[PDB]
């Protein structure tokens, strides 16, 4: 009877539902039958009680084989001792650590600018609660808790001492946080708590990549260790600071893609030569001449001398003094660059690939703790200057290229002599169709390449040449070239004409989209754009629980391995050779 | 000139290229016509009660000679009004009456009555009664049913062909869907073969309905077949051909035609041959034998000789057959063709499959189907088959039904029977037939002309029908018993069936829910829905992929892009701004009529089937003043492809742009520069705003908002009034001009606003006077502003500047920097009202009272409670504090020398009863708006319930005494007048009324007879009011009912103010969003030339990734408002002349292209231009067209009359650094607004709390301290990682082991760090549950 | 952790089995699962020996 | 479960535990990461007893 709790639902009665209501109809039959079976019953009656008996028993088994027996009221069936086995409410359901946790709960995302990676932003209000027993027994140890209830009663009324006690305690303890959808094994990750008056955590950005966030409105549970091995298997299994490789294909994880980047490119550049174009320095001082006056970090043709370090020797690094020319930008960063890295790979536009590949080759080399920091110290340094860098955005940052109306002139007088050729009856609708496709699809890229053109480095700017075509500073353009933010095919739509987006469900109009959204948008063409987008969040939407299903049965199936020998002793074995069909090779045997 | 008295005050600048032809309609049709035409008394029955009642009223005795009719129906008036069923939460509904006749015949007579009993109605339930605002009052709570919408009754010619037929063939199945009875589908098997199906079940053969529908096989064959005559006599074997009416055939040998050969053996047939041998006149040509043999006979024949069934039907011919058949039956012999070419007999195939041929055979086959069990005896089967499809009780789908039926097969005639017909599905098997062999195109299931919506009414009335038929069953069985009696009507009339349907049909119901008070904004949509799940349309979000896709058919019928995000995404859809409901089910769209070019003002509303057959023209046209086209080719939808035609093909024009758009989607400014899910979610979270203290006017607007606000019915409208004589915080009275009054009436109108009152979604209304003092008001003029409103414009949010720069990370991805100027501003402050309530519950042991006589509690706890236990209002309350002090009776003990001690020294307890007292729930803080208390009657306690019905009582005597005292006042003006000339002073009736010194008789003849009537007149309204005041004290102080366990109710409602702060959810209106991360202080933020700071940092870099140019489009315009208010605002300072400010404005008004003409100094006046000013002194109230707005070079213009620059990029400072920044960075005002998401609400967290009685699991949720669950995926996760120990820490320290929680408890307090495992107590759970099983399981070692 | 038992003096078979994919009584008898259910509701009446 | 549980019933077989899932429906470490070393040694002891 304990596992089938009365449940008084107005208190006067407590209608035990889908346990005993079966339970009680079985009884009363069975007492029924019995009394009536002393009685010498006729066998036709007592056969019927008999069958009435067993399909009882059976609905009380499994209810949903054979017949229907509902609740009072409700035409729901009842729920047997299989409907809480099996299925989605049964007892192989969230009892495989799908229970309920005492210590975790809602938390909300904000962003970590500060706060290193080995750290997140735990608000005291968070504290305080969670860690409630462990602030009881240093209390008590501490002499300041001689009982208990003492120690709830200044907990309650929270002192000061007792925020210091907290802030001990939480010192040197891990902690462990968990995004509840995740594809991967790393969607948990442990840091360093640190108290912050408010109410929502800051995850540091570079992390929230792996954490798939997006800073939007988004929920966060923490989880606390306990037992000291949970806290050691945090610190050297759950901890960011060990999972910087993806276990998947073996990338780094940790990959920034926003501002820092945008920065990285803005501060390394040059657009013809900034203000002291010929100055010659060490390099520390170009900080020294940017921050007060006389340079830029668009200056060029600089000179510094660059003691750059090598690890030629074995296991040995050996210093080397380098007289090249570089930028302001490029000799501020290299402070921060290092010893081992060359500077003659950090010479160039430095874009996000750059930066990915410095990250690989700093952890290739050097190692952990160095590519650590140094990636800490680059997005310190990408904030700072992306901050410093302004890089606005307006109305007249995207220019439509003034040749777009000719092109479409020309592109709409080819499709009036295909209609004109197509009624003189030498060509199908088939034909013409087709036909009109290949031009519109000409037109949109002769729009594309004028676009580009317009958008690529043509900027003549004053010189002794007078005539000196340098990269223009298009804010759209240096995003989209970094690859920062945006690609080619969004900046297609937003200068220059649209393009077909024309499938309402395998068909494609005739017409296409011949605008962008600088200039407005037609009502029918804002129409039929609709239908994409629609279908795309549909596709999102079903194919969520699509994957998640897929992931399952693959983790199921796949549960049983584990690494339990060295070396099998077997010449046996795959001959592994590069993928050739084709136009070419997909993938060398790299 | 347009004056708008209302909104005379300040003028918005519109930017309307297209002139407004059709005003916006009252947008709330729809949830209004249904219910009024549902309680509509009808002179025909067409609908609503009327109709109901007709279905099967007539009652009828078995052969009893006796009958029920009913005159007419009225409907009780309400008890209670909206406000007062609001306070009393009870439901808002309407009594019922209708007026009988019970006529008794005595026997042997034929039709002879002998007595009636039409002289007592009978009284039947309540109806909910709908609002003014198309919401219900149900349980004090509003609800809103959302119209379904559905496949309109009627025939469907389904392909269901595809990958689903898995033989790589199609299908063409027929299915009908009446709008009540069972489903009648016939499927097309692989095999060409036909079948039968009902409700989805086992599939029957295609012709066993027609043999059960008394049909012949020569009957059917000659029907759905053409029979040649096949005339071979004299073994000539000649045969008729009309190589017109068959052909494509190719012939083998022995062909003629007239004689010479036409068409030579061997020889394909040919147009040519097919032309000569028709033209040729073409006997019974002689063919070969074999032509016989494939051929079928039509109809079975017997020999001349002997009436065998020799040559049976559906049996091919045979050359044996042949010859006995030609010397005994016949020579000429009805046969088939079966052009598989074009057609196919799919039937004759079938035939032979049939296993029974008899009518009976038949039946009795179809009953077993239906039953398996109990073989029916040549009347249940009969019976059960008339029933199920020919029976009018049991069928009677729709008149809808028969026209969609009629459309289908092209009758002319549209009024039809709801029963079914033989020729009905011989002419659709015809047709399924037609189809497959190619006849057409298919139906559409997703086309809006095959799919209708339903409204409260229609579902109403069905539910009333339910719940009658169920009734009138009782009553034919207590008629059809004991007959002879002359008892009352009401020997069976039973009302508690159908009030307990027709509550629980409108209390709970899938389309039945609450609506988002939030915003009025939101509840305008809400009640705007449309939904296709339910009872009815789609059982689930299952099952459908392409259902939920945008139908070209949707252009201007509903919003393609107000939908949700979620599971329900495709399923829930928004009417369009002009959409109307069709006659019976569907929807109509207005449009302009064309003629010969010009285009006639005149409206027709269109279907989805009118649509597609006429020719409609593009609003984004150029019209010439004539009515003609700037150019001859322009862009135009026939069958929904469309393309450029002269101007003489169009036949119809659009009414506007935003014909296309819902009412959400219209407000937002710019849509076609921004994504379509941008809006998608910008419309979608817009629902999800909330009104803040001072709600602010937006700078930029649509003009749709002003009708949303006045529609929408949450502020206060004038109706009919002339001037205000008298405003209050919340009560507003308006004296009506003489013009628009009639008499016998005071003459004044009184409105009372809503303060501080608590929502459906526990959020604040408030309702703010507009209005100052003795201002002329127009009908139709809002009076007060409620939430999220300014001057009868929706204004929710507030329009702060902004930047698009990142800022050291703090706009990294959605992260939205704030500022304390906000915060010290107070904007997006938000205040929420939570209610609390206590019940008695009267015991065994006794009633349970609330004294404040509370043991083992400090005076310190009680000094905020009153005499009865009650906290004072306007009290402050933090934690856990007592609100009521309500104490529980504890049954009564022996003698108990202890107890008996302590009572002769502490007493007035004697442990009688137990603290049950009300208090906080941890963790909530506030204070007391206002109290509630109920008491049922019967019970008269009533310590300090006294107050609030005296305030009630004050309030209705000081608001019924000023119409009597104007009445008064006129009256005695009246009477001041007539002693005029009577000799008679005005000092005299200024000093005492005297009855003006009682008829001294000024003329003796009429002076003292018409004071005398006066003063019968005077008494009589004093009776009047006496009766008035004292009615109305009965209905204040009458009490109320509870339920039987409860014996009193009280009520207490707190406010809470919830300020800004780091996590909330913040967004726009353009698909943006983001968290607030920092409340950074104004010095950081940078600062322009002049000092002014930015007020929010946003990242610049979200548009390019979602194209929202209408962001950069509404920083521009603010750049453009805000210099023209700052410019107004100086001029304001600096007390020039009137002159220069008004041609100043005219100026900024008068300016851009042609949109609307409107000037100053000719409607305004002198006195009208400062207030008008300082009206607009922030800033220019702009609005702007859905795809009708302002231009980019416009707004360069606008910039360059603000001493903008027209780049909009401008040099700031930091305010941390003091340093320049290059890149000059466009800044923004933004009409920002804040989401119910608030972070206060999602802050929880658990430690230990109590656990659940099974399983021991902490609670979950947030249930009274609940704690977050874990998930398998998570542990798959942390496996991956490999941390045995923590799995085992969850699954033993934090789970249901419960001699493992106070072990580890102690060892941290202890600070042990040691782990004891124990064993989880949810495995034991399952162990029994298996052994409550005949299962046999056990833990070895 | 304590059981109850009903003694249920009619015999009565078990729905998981001979009802699932494999019918165990079938498999076990040889016997068509059609006709077991049939006599599980006393209207079969097959002969024992 | 059912058709699972119905034919262990019938074979009358049993567990060891040696599944990871096993080890997490027990509550126990499982073979593998931390818990690898500590149940090479409970193998090794069960081998010894």
């Amino acid at each position: 009877p304990d596992l089938r709790p009365l449940v008084p639902l107005d208190g006067g009665r407590f209608a035990t539902s889908d346990l005993n209501d079966l339970y009680r109809r079985v009884i009363n039959r069975n007492n029924r039958l019995k009394r009536l079976l002393d009685l010498a019953a006729p066998d036709i009656i007592v056969r019927n009680e008999k069958r009435m008996l067993q399909e009882a028993v059976d609905a009380l088994l499994d209810n949903g084989r054979r017949g229907r027996a509902i609740t009072g009221s409700n035409k729901r069936p009842l729920k047997s001792l299989a409907d809480m086995i099996k299925g989605k409410q049964g007892r192989f359901r969230q009892n495989l650590l799908g229970k309920r946790v005492d210590y975790s709960g809602r938390s909300v995302i904000t962003v970590g600018p500060y706060l290193r990676l080995h750290q997140c932003g735990l608000p005291k209000k968070m504290a305080l609660e969670l860690f409630k027993p462990f602030i009881y027994g240093k209390l008590e140890l501490r002499g300041l808790a001689t009982t208990i209830k003492a120690a709830k009663k200044m907990v309650e009324r929270e002192e000061a001492v007792v925020w210091d006690i907290l802030d001990e305690v939480i010192r040197e303890h891990p902690v462990l946080l968990n995004r509840a959808p995740t594809l991967h094994r790393l969607g948990i990750q442990a840091f360093e708590p640190v108290l912050i008056e408010g109410k929502a955590i800051q995850l540091h950005p570079l992390v929230c990549a792996a954490y798939n966030a997006d800073f939007d409105g988004d929920q966060m549970a923490v989880h606390v260790p306990l037992t000291l091995e949970a806290q050691l298997e945090a610190r050297a299994l759950m901890m960011s600071t060990n999972n910087i490789l993806s276990p998947a294909n073996g990338e780094p994880i940790i990959v920034p893609s926003q501002d820092v980047v945008l920065g990285l490119y803005y501060m390394t550049r040059d657009c013809v030569n900034a203000k002291g174009e010929g100055m010659v320095l060490t390099g520390p001082k170009e900080a020294e001449r940017l921050y007060r006056s006389g340079l830029a970090s668009l200056h060029a043709r600089v000179k510094v001398r660059i003691t750059e370090y090598e690890k030629d020797a074995n296991g040995e690094l050996v210093a080397k003094t380098s007289l090249k020319d570089t930028t302001v930008g490029r000799a501020i960063l290299w402070m921060i660059v290092p010893k081992g890295l060359p500077y003659s790979i950090v010479n160039q536009a430095l874009g996000k690939k750059a930066i990915s590949k410095m990250l690989n080759t700093c952890y290739r080399i050097l190692g952990l703790k160095p590519t650590v920091i140094f990636a800490d110290q680059i997005m310190y340094t990408g904030f700072a200057y992306a901050a410093r860098s302004g890089a606005s955005v307006g109305i007249d940052d995207m220019v439509i290229p003034e040749k777009k109306h000719e092109i479409i002139s020309e592109a709409e007088a080819e499709v009036a002599e295909i209609q004109e050729q197509f009624q003189s009856g030498l060509v199908t609708a088939g034909e013409r169709y087709n036909k009109v496709i290949d031009i519109w699809a000409a037109a949109n890229d002769r729009v594309s390449k004028a676009m580009m053109d317009n958008l690529q480095t043509e900027t003549v700017i004053n010189r002794d040449g007078q005539e000196e075509k340098q990269v223009s500073f298009n804010s759209i353009y240096m995003m989209a070239d970094s690859g920062a933010r945006g690609s080619a095919a969004q900046i297609r739509q937003l200068a220059g004409m649209r393009g077909l987006m024309a499938k309402p469900d395998g068909s494609i109009i005739e017409t296409p989209i011949t605008a962008n959204f600088r200039e407005g948008l037609n009502v029918l063409q804002y129409f039929i754009s609709t239908h994409g987008a629609r279908k795309g969040l549909a596709d999102t939407a079903l194919k969520t629980a699509n994957s998640g299903y897929l992931t399952r049965r693959l983790v199921d199936v796949a549960q049983d391995l584990v690494v339990t020998e060295d070396d099998c002793g077997t010449h046996e074995g795959i001959m592994m050779t590069p993928v050739i069909e084709g136009g070419d090779v997909k993938e060398p045997l790299r | 000139m347009v004056y708008s008295y209302t909104e005379k005050k300040r003028i918005r600048k519109d930017f309307g290229k297209r002139p407004q032809v059709l005003d916006v309609p009252y947008l709330l049709s729809i949830q209004l016509d249904s219910f009024q035409k549902f309680i509509e008394q009808d002179p025909e029955g067409q609908y609503g009660l009327e109709a109901a009642f007709r279905s099967v009223f007539p009652i009828q005795s078995y052969s009893g000679n006796s009958e029920l009719q009913y005159v007419s129906y009225r409907l009780g008036e309400p008890v209670f009004d909206v406000q007062e069923c609001q306070i009393r939460g009870v439901t808002y509904s309407a009594p019922l009456r209708v007026k009988l006749r019970l006529v008794i015949y005595e026997r042997e007579a034929p039709e002879g009555t002998v007595k009636d009993i039409k002289e007592q109605e009978v009284y039947m339930g309540e109806i909910p009664l709908m609002t003014d605002n198309g919401t219900f009052v149900i349980n004090g709570t509003e609800r809103v049913i959302v119209s379904q919408l559905h496949r309109s009754p009627g025939v469907f010619f389904d392909s269901d062909k595809g990958k689903t037929h898995s033989s790589g063939k199609v299908l063409y199945n027929a299915r009908i869907i009446p709008y009540r009875g069972s489903w009648l589908d016939f499927e097309f098997d692989p095999k060409d073969n036909l079948f039968v199906r009902i409700d989805r079940r086992r599939k029957l053969p295609a012709t066993i309905i027609l043999r059960a529908l008394n049909y012949t096989t020569e009957q059917i064959l000659d029907l759905f077949f053409e029979k040649v005559i096949f005339e071979i006599r004299d073994n000539k074997l000649q045969m008729e051909l009309v190589p017109e009416r068959l052909r494509g055939e190719t012939a083998s040998f022995d062909i003629e035609a007239n004689g010479k050969v036409y068409v030579e053996k061997g020889r394909r047939i040919t147009a040519r041959h097919i032309r000569q041998l028709e033209k040729d006149d073409v006997k019974l040509i002689e063919v070969p034998v074999e032509y016989i043999a494939g051929k079928v006979v039509a109809k079975d024949y017997i020999d001349e000789s002997t009436g065998e069934l020799i040559c049976a039907a559906n049996m091919e011919l045979s050359l044996d057959l042949l010859a006995k058949l030609s010397q005994s039956g016949h020579k000429r012999i009805e046969t088939l063709f079966t052009n598989d070419l074009d057609h196919g007999p799919y039937i004759s195939e079938t035939l032979r499959v049939d296993p029974t041929n008899d009518r009976l055979s038949a039946l009795v086959e179809i009953y077993r189907m239906m039953r398996p069990g109990e073989p029916p005896t040549r009347e249940a089967a009969e019976s059960l088959f008339e029933n199920l499809f020919f029976s009018e009780d049991r069928y009677d789908l729709s008149a809808v039904g028969r026209m969609k039926f009629n459309r289908s097969l092209l009758r002319e005639e549209i009024e039809g029977s709801g029963i079914l017909s033989k020729d009905d599905i011989i002419d659709v098997m015809k047709k399924l037939i037609d189809i497959r062999n190619g006849k057409g195109e298919v139906d559409d299931i997703d086309h809006l002309g095959n799919r209708r919506i339903r409204s409260v009414g229609e579902m109403a009335e069905n539910q009333f029908r339910v719940g009658l038929v169920r009734v009138e069953r009782a009553v034919k069985e207590r008629l059809s018993l004991g007959d002879l009696d002359t008892l009352m009507p009401q020997d069976m009339i039973n009302a508690k069936p159908i009030s307990a349907a027709v509550k629980e049909f409108f209390g709970s119901s899938q389309l039945s829910q609450f609506m988002d008070q939030n915003n009025p904004l939101s509840e305008i949509t809400h009640k705007r829905r449309i939904s296709a799940l339910g009872p009815g349309g789609l059982t689930r979000e299952r099952a459908g992929f392409e259902v939920r896709d945008v139908h070209p058919t949707h252009y201007g019928r509903v919003c393609p892009i107000e939908t949700p995000e979620g599971p329900n995404i495709g399923l829930i859809n928004s009417l369009s701004v002009y959409a109307q409901t069709n006659e019976y089910g569907f929807l109509e769209t207005p449009y302009r009529k064309v003629t010969d070019g010009v285009v006639t003002d005149e409206i027709h509303y269109l279907s989805a089937i009118e649509e597609g057959n006429y020719v409609i023209a593009q609003a984004n046209s150029n019209l010439d003043e004539e009515g003609h086209f700037v150019e001859d080719l322009v862009t135009c939808r026939s069958k929904g492809e469309s393309s450029l035609f002269s101007r003489d093909q169009v036949d119809y024009m659009d009414v506007s742009t935003q014909q296309v758009v819902s009412v959400g989607a219209s407000l937002i400014p710019f849509l076609e520069h921004d994504d379509a899910n941008r809006a998608l979610m910008g419309a979608n979270m817009q629902r999800q705003a909330v009104p803040t203290l001072r709600a602010d006017k937006p700078l930029v607007g649509t003009g749709m908002e002003r009708a949303v606000a006045v529609d929408s019915g949450v502020t206060a409208v004038a109706k009919r009034g002339g001037v205000v004589q008298y405003v209050d915080a919340s009560r507003i009275v308006i004296k009506v001009n003489e013009d628009e009054m009639y008499p016998g009436e005071a003459g004044i109108d009184i409105y009372n606003l809503t303060k501080y009152t608590r929502s459906n979604q526990n959020t604040c209304i408030n309702q703010m006077p507009c209005v100052s003092l003795g201002e002329p008001v127009e009908r139709g003029d809002v009076l007060a502003d409620g939430p999220s409103t300014d001057l009868g414009e929706l204004a929710l949010g507030q329009n702060m500047r902004v930047a698009f720069m990142p800022w050291n990370g703090y706009n990294f991805e959605d992260s939205i920097l704030v500022s304390e100027r906000v915060v010290q501003e107070d904007r997006f402050t938000t205040i929420h009202i939570q209610e609390l309530a206590c019940v008695s519950r009267d015991t065994k042991l006794g009633p349970e009272e609330i004294t404040a006589d509370i043991p083992n509690v400090g005076e310190a706890a009680l000094s905020k409670l009153d005499e009865s236990g009650i906290v004072y209002i306007g009290a402050e309350v933090t934690g856990g504090d007592i609100l009521v002090g309500k104490v529980t009776p504890k049954g009564e003990t022996q003698l108990t020398p202890e107890e008996k001690l302590l009572r002769a020294i502490f007493g007035e307890k004697a442990s009688d009863v137990k603290d049950s007292s009300l208090r906080v729930p941890n963790g909530v803080s506030g204070t007391v708006i206002d109290v509630q208390v109920f008491t049922r009657d019967g019970v008269e306690k009533d310590k300090r319930a006294l107050e609030i019905e005296e305030m009630q009582l004050k309030q209705a005597k000081k608001d019924l005494s000023e119409e009597l005292q104007i009445l008064e006042a006129g009256l005695f003006s009246r009477i001041r007048a007539v002693l005029v000339a009577g000799g008679v002073e005005a000092e005299k009736l200024d000093k005492l009324p005297r009855d003006r010194w009682l008829e001294l008789g000024l003329t003796d003849e009429e002076k003292q007879n018409q004071l005398e009537q006066l003063a019968e007149q005077y008494d009589e309204l004093k009776h009047e009011f006496e009766k008035k005041l004292e009615a109305k004290r009965r209905k204040i102080t009458q009490g109320d009912d509870l339920a039987p366990g409860v014996l009193k109710i009280v009520k207490v409602y707190l406010a809470v103010k919830r300020r800004i702060q780091p996590g909330d959810k913040m967004a726009g209106r353009h698909g943006n969003k983001g968290v607030i991360s920092k409340i950074n202080p104004i010095e950081d933020m940078p600062y322009d030339e002049n000092g002014t700071p930015v007020d929010i940092v946003l990242n610049p870099l979200g548009v390019p990734s979602r194209m929202n140019i209408g962001q950069i489009l509404e920083t521009h315009l603010g750049m453009a408002a805000k210099g023209i208010g700052d410019k107004i605002n100086a001029m304001l300072k600096q007390q020039q002349e009137v002159a220069k400010l008004r041609e100043f404005i005219q100026r900024a008004y008068d300016l851009g292209a042609d949109v609307r003409q409107k000037v100053d100094l000719s409607t305004f006046s002198d006195e009208e231009v400062m207030r008008l000013a300082e009206n607009l002194r922030k800033g220019m109230p702009i609005a702007t067209p859905v795809f009708d707005g302002a231009k980019e070079a416009e707004i360069k213009e606008l910039l360059k009359l603000g001493d903008l620059p027209t780049s909009g990029q401008i040099r700031l400072y930091d305010g941390r650094t003091g340093e320049q920044f290059e890149r000059p960075v466009t800044v923004g005002y933004m009409y920002m607004l804040k989401l119910n998401h608030l972070v206060d609400d999602k802050m929880h967290a658990r430690s230990t709390g109590s656990y659940s009685l099974v399983t021991q699991q902490p609670l979950g949720g947030k249930a009274q301290f609940g704690g977050q669950r874990f998930g398998e995926m998570e542990v798959w996760a942390l496996e991956a990682y490999g941390a045995a120990y923590t799995l085992q820490e969850m699954l033993t320290v934090k789970s249901d082991d419960v001699n493992g929680r106070t072990k580890m408890y102690k060892n941290i307090v202890d600070g042990n760090h040691q782990m004891e495992p124990g064993m989880p107590e949810s495995f034991n759970v399952l162990l029994k549950e298996i052994r409550s099983l005949g299962i046999n399981i056990e833990l070895e070692d | 952790e304590r059981m109850g038992h009903i003694e249920l003096a009619s015999p009565t078979a078990h729905i998981w089995f001979l009802k699932s994919l494999p019918s165990r009584i079938g498999l076990l008898l040889d016997m068509p699962l059609r006709d077991i259910e049939r006599v599980l509701y006393f209207e079969s009446y097959v002969v024992i020996e | 479960t059912t058709r699972v549980l119905t034919e262990a019933a019938v074979a009358g077989k049993r567990d060891e535990l040696r599944g990871l899932k096993e080890n997490v429906i027990v509550g126990r470490l499982i073979p593998a990461g931390t818990g690898y070393a500590y149940h090479q040694d409970r193998m090794r002891r069960r081998a010894a007893g």
